């Protein structure tokens, strides 16, 4: 009924988006 | 030994070396650890194409065997190239454009094929990350999806292709790709595959955001991890049911292919693809070690674990292989059983593997015409272990198979596809790093827009034009470009290079040079290979290629559902419209070499 394939891709998703958000904002810091 | 002026007053001078790197800890990256380099090179040289290109090849071409010509060919092309690419980057202090534009600077076009081939190899290898991660998403589940036929609408009979191919055939071309019958039918962009072609350029910035301070702590994980599970994939693949008749099928000398013009050329540009050679990376990552780092002493390290690991895989694959022939030779033996006892009215236990020939015989002699209708199968192994799949196939239709028919199916699913994610981001780092570079010594932007910004534009840019790959026929386009590209460029790239560094820097300036860093002028070893040995040794391997291009009969695989005698193979013949596309990603990085070597000649004479 949940289409598994879709909510391990988002589990996925949301670890990269919030990796390179805080990625960048460190960066801009320190820069 | 070529007469070029201006020399000095171009490049850093002996006596000037020693003061340099006091002042480029600013203003230039650097290492933090030794370790940090190696594993960043062992990851740009071992990735993807020791899982599916080596161990078809090794055996392929007579293996056992094919290991003496892989071996000396290495020793010989490899080594030598390795080692004056080490120690090129790490005297004239630059990236790969810069190397090639300070000796000579009319010659500038190797650092323009090498930023022209790196864009070509990393934009297709990213679209083979996409697929395997589309298979690490579907895993988590306890029938996994390629395990079982669905159903067609009336809930009485399987899907018609899956039912005359195999299920896990099944899940590639029409699940997967949903794949069509020519590279001239093209649909939509099939939005699946999409989102995960985003997802993997998007954990590509991450780990490449802030060039080379970010892509360390990345290789540690990402280069250490494949090791270990390649290990723990040995205790297991060499227990289950047929490996040491995987090993051995691997490991049979056919001395007969030796003789051959084509076994030499993929074992020459093996080579070149077992290292990253030509690529404008390994340049680029030997210019941030200190000015005495031994380079000699990393050129074998990196060289032995490259021919270490490539008979190590060998090892894991065909020992699934064997596995797999095995299990299909079990079901395909019980089922030429299971047709006498439901004819000739025998008990279950009756008539098993030790006695199948003589109680053929036995029925046949006890009544006659009831054996006619009796349809038995010719199955035998050494036809189960010689199918000659390659490129894709031995990850997506071949090792995932075997991984359903063991006890922990989700399990060996999950380690598996992780394992080819990283071997794929420690090839992509290395490809990144060899595009990046080469567009900031071009300065195509202001030196505003920090590293983050590059960057940036890049995994953006490369992302548009994957489209191309997620249409329907796009199968058809990655199978394409692959081998042609890479091959033509890197033998050609890789000649030059030997060549402007002996000829036109001078091999006794070299020499100087290098001493002034360790001591102990090369061998007679190292002077023989860069001299005579390894620039005419790399003209055969390109003599060899217009002898097997010009008789090969090009051609190239579809699936075609709706087709007689549907599941064997099939060949049609490119259109004439694809040698327009042969020509741009195999010519054009090629000709930019002597192209821009006419512009500059004649732009001041
Ligand atoms: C060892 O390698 C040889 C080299 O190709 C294999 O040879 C050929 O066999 C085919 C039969 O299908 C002939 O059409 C070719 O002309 C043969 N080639 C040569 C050079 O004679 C041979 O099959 C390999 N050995 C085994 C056991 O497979
Ligand atoms: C199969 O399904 C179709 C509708 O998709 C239906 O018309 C047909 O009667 C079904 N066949 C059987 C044998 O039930
Ligand atoms: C691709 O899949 C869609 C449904 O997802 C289907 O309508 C279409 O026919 C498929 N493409 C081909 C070429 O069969
Ligand atoms: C198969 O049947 C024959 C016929 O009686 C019998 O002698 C033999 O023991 C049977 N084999 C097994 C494994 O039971
Ligand atoms: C029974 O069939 C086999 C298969 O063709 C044949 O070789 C054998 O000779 C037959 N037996 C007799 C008695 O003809």
């Amino acid at each position: 009924p949940v289409s598994i394939w879709l909510i391990v891709f988002g589990v996925v998703m949301g670890v990269i988006v919030v990796g390179i958000v805080i990625l960048i904002f460190t960066g801009i810091r320190d820069r | 030994v070529l007469p070029n002026p201006g020399l000095d007053a171009r490049i850093p001078s002996l006596a000037e070396l020693e003061t340099i790197e006091q002042e480029e800890a600013s203003s230039r990256p650097k290492w933090d650890n030794k370790a940090q380099y190696m594993l960043t090179c062992l990851g740009f040289c071992v990735g993807l194409g020791n899982v599916w290109r080596f161990p078809y090849l090794c055996q392929s071409h007579g293996g056992g065997a094919f290991m003496i010509p892989f071996l000396i060919l290495l020793v010989l092309e490899g080594i030598p190239l390795l080692y004056l690419e080490f120690a090129i980057g790490q005297r004239l202090r630059r990236g790969s454009l810069g190397v090639w534009s300070s000796i000579h600077p009319a010659l500038k076009g190797l650092g323009l094929a090498s930023m022209l081939t790196s864009f070509m190899v990393g934009l297709y290898y990213n679209t083979i990350i996409s697929w395997i991660m589309w298979y690490l998403f579907n895993s988590f589940q306890e029938p996994l999806p390629w395990s079982d036929c669905p159903l067609n609408e009336n809930q009485t009979g399987y899907v018609d292709e899956c039912a005359r191919s195999s299920p896990v055939d099944y899940f590639w071309y029409r699940e997967t790709l949903n794949i069509s019958t020519s590279i001239s039918d093209s649909g939509s962009i099939q939005w699946w595959m999409l989102l995960c072609l985003a997802c993997a350029w998007s954990v590509l910035y991450m780990c490449t955001i802030r060039g080379i301070e970010t892509t360390g702590k990345a290789v540690y994980i990402t280069s250490t991890l494949p090791y270990v599970v390649l290990t723990i994939f040995l205790i297991r693949g060499l227990t289950l049911k047929g490996a040491t008749n995987g090993i051995v099928f691997l490991f049979t000398p056919n001395v007969t292919e030796l003789a051959q013009p084509d076994t030499w050329l993929d074992a020459g540009a093996q080579v070149f693809f077992s290292f990253s050679l030509a690529f404008g990376g390994l340049i680029s990552f030997s210019s941030y070690n200190s000015v005495h780092n031994n380079c000699e002493k990393d050129s074998v390290i990196v060289s032995i674990i490259n021919g270490f690991t490539s008979v190590y895989v060998a090892i894991v694959v065909y020992s699934v292989i064997g596995f797999r022939a095995t299990q299909r030779y079990d079901d395909c033996f019980s089922t030429n059983i299971l047709t006498l006892i439901n004819g000739f009215d025998l008990p279950e236990g009756n008539v098993t593997q030790e006695n199948f020939v003589d109680m053929q015989q036995r029925c046949n002699a006890s009544d006659p015409a009831a054996y006619a209708q009796l349809v038995f199968q010719t199955c035998d192994i050494n036809a189960f272990l010689s199918e000659a799949v390659e490129g894709t196939g031995l990850a997506f239709i071949v090792f995932t198979e075997a991984i359903t028919k063991m006890p922990l199916s989700p399990l060996w699913s999950v380690l598996f596809f992780i394992m080819l994610f990283c071997l794929g981001l420690s090839s992509m780092f290395g490809n990144m790093e060899g595009v990046v570079v080469p567009l900031q010594d071009l300065r195509v932007i202001p030196p505003k827009w920090p590293k983050e910004v590059l960057t940036g534009l890049i995994c953006l840019g490369t992302f548009l034009i994957g489209f191309i790959f997620t249409l329907n026929s796009g199968q058809y386009w990655l199978s394409l470009l692959d081998s042609y590209a890479g091959s033509i460029p890197l033998l050609i790239i890789a000649f030059c290079e030997m060549f402007s560094v002996v000829y036109v820097y001078g091999v006794d300036r070299f020499n100087k040079d290098i001493e002034f860093m360790i001591g102990h002028k090369p061998n007679i070893f190292w002077q023989v290979t860069w001299r005579v040995v390894s620039p005419l040794l790399m003209l055969i391997i390109f003599l060899f290629f217009f002898v097997v291009e010009v008789s090969q009969e090009l051609t190239y695989s579809i699936w075609d559902p709706g087709y007689e005698e549907f599941p064997k193979s099939q060949k049609i013949s490119y259109p004439n419209w694809v040698y327009v596309v042969v020509v741009i990603v195999a010519g054009v990085p090629s000709l930019t070499i002597p192209g821009y070597a006419i512009y500059k000649l004649i732009r001041n004479h």
